[PDB]
RNA sequence: AAACUUGAGUGCAGAAGAGGAAAGUGGAAUUCCAUGUGUAGCGGUGAAAUGCGCAGAGAUAUGGAGGAACACCAGUGGCGAAGGCGACUUUCUGGUCUGUAACUGACGCUGAUGUGCGAAAGCGUGGGGAUCAAACAGGAUUAGAUACCCUGGUAGUCCACGCCGUAAACGAUGAGUGCUAAGUGUUAGGGGGUUUCCGCCCCUUAGUGCUGCAGCUAACGCAUUAAGCACUCCGCCUGGGGAGUA
């Protein structure tokens, strides 16, 4: 369990939100920009990904698991300020994956915005 | 999916940058923000190609 | 002209005393409605109480009193509506320069005693030793600009 | 000639590299050599010899 | 009453195609449920709130069920009479184009009345119901709302069978056949010429675009895909409202 992980982000056009956990994923721990006090449209900004990955990444002190190679899956402002800012707790990102759930065609989306 | 090592954190987001701009990921996602009608992205695509 | 480009900015004249430009710019901040004579005395008796009240010559004590009054970031509003409009910005080093002046003047303004005579000198060894008024506000916007960092 | 859709090597050349379909634009093929790839291209998901996305 | 072969049609030989219909197969995503692990918010906006969560939410991982569509290829590309048609496979079936000239010998064109197809939204009888979503409910905005925005949501959206027969159903341009500068992309062939170690060049046929003379137009513009020059036939107009109404 020590040093062995997947990190997981999905920022969305709001609230970066960031679970890290093992391998085999379940769930170590998890962070967001609303458990920071950012109470809303404040979370939609980079800064908000410089705080929320490394409280995660350093409150999860179960196992020692200081190894990430994060996952992305998610459209959003702060997507590589959250990977630069895991840097600051400084735990070996070693597989930068874009895993984005991506339709072939599938269902309708909701309805245009006036 | 490509994994970078061997360097700093600095330069495996250069790589990862344009390993995401070259693939259909942001542009898909922003085009199916909302619903469009099924005859104009016919002049969506249209705008998209007479431009190349 | 400041749309064809910039305006030129213009030369001051160094004190005979300190030998310091810095000196005669505090001269001119604080020359009230124009009186030269009547405020530069003041200045001339407001750093003899700092060179008593510290063995130091005044000279070093100015430029090591500012340093505490002199900020690192600032404000200047950009107008994006409903954002927060508030961009935390570096200061250019004639403002910099500037600014500090002014803080240092408009707090020695609002204290006990009546006479300049002290009013100023009280305020330079506070800023001398990190503290009084005219520090806490350098420390205001750097709780400020420093709360709003969302705007590098 | 026809594109067998099991001869895997000069058909993997033309996937992507992660799974999609390389426009003629950018690999170069004509017009019918294109479309009748882009039919053995897609019997050849069907059959796992190709994936979908990587 | 005969004779002919160009028009028209059948042969023979090649092609190209989201042309239809029916039955199968497949993957990503959405939603819901079950479970593991795990902890305070998630969601949403110009800002918030309604809503959801400590009866474990979201996030994450595996598995399941179900409905709907088919990313990339994908293009001022293809096909069809129009509406239209986009995963893949098989069966059944329609049309066009090219080339050869064997054959039939004007068999042609247009077409009132008639008879059939005809997007969506509708209606009927049943199914199915995942997303989306009129009506409707609630929260914000505003000067004000029944609008815009947000949460939720029914008919509908989907299938089968009968209807309805209307659209800015538009290239705002009926069909057929000739004739009249050129230049240029591209699609489906054919014959050449080198040869290319499969790639060009020239000529021609049928599509599909963009420029542009003559000519035309009231002017914009159109211009071998005419709105040019002709001939045939059909539909239709003759001031605006009243009215596509009695």
């Amino acid at each position: 369990n020590i040093e062995n992980g997947v990190a997981h982000i999905r920022s969305t056009f709001n609230n970066t939100i960031v679970t890290i956990t093992d391998e085999f994923g379940n769930a170590l721990s998890w962070s967001s920009a609303g458990a920071l006090g950012f109470k809303g449209s404040k979370k939609s900004t980079p800064f908000a990904a410089q705080m929320a990955s490394e409280t995660a990444s350093k409150s999860a002190m179960e196992h020692g698991l200081k190894t990430v190679e994060v996952t992305v899956k998610g459209p959003g402002p702060g997507r590589e300020s959250a990977i630069r800012a895991l840097q600051s707790a400084g735990l070996e990102v070693t597989a930068i994956r874009d895993v984005t759930p991506v339709p072939h065609n599938g269902c309708r989306p909701p309805k245009r915005r006036r | 999916t490509v994994v970078r090592k061997n360097e700093s954190l600095e330069d495996a987001l250069r790589r990862f940058k344009r390993s995401v701009s070259k693939s259909g990921t942001i542009q898909e996602v922003r085009k199916r923000e909302f619903y469009e009608k099924p005859s104009v992205k016919r002049k969506k695509k249209s705008e998209a190609a007479r431009k190349r | 002209m400041p749309r064809k480009g910039s305006v030129p900015k213009r030369d001051v004249l160094p004190d005979p005393i300190h030998n310091s430009k810095l000196v005669t710019k505090l001269i001119n901040k604080i020359m009230l409605d124009g009186k030269r004579g009547t405020a530069q005395r003041i200045l001339y008796s407001a750093f003899d109480l700092v060179e008593q009240r510290s063995g130091r010559d005044a000279l070093e004590v100015f430029e090591e009193a500012i340093n505490n009054i002199m900020p690192v970031l600032e404000v200047k509003a950009r107008r994006v509506g409903g954002s927060n409009y508030q961009v935390p910005v570096e200061v250019r080093p004639e403002r910099r320069t500037t600014l500090g002046l002014r803080w240092l003047v408009n707090y020695a303004r609002l204290r006990g005693e009546k006479t300049m005579e002290d009013r100023l000198a009280n305020e330079i060894l506070d800023a001398a030793n990190n503290t009084g008024g005219a520090v806490k506000k350098r420390e205001d916007t750097h709780k400020m600009a420093e709360a709003n960092k969302a705007f590098a | 000639t026809h594109i067998d859709y099991k001869d895997t090597e000069l058909l993997k050349r033309f996937i992507s590299e992660r799974g999609k379909i390389l426009p003629r634009r950018v690999t170069g093929t004509s017009a019918k050599y294109q479309r009748m790839l882009t039919t053995a291209i897609k019997r050849s998901r069907h059959m796992a010899l190709l994936p979908y996305v990587k």
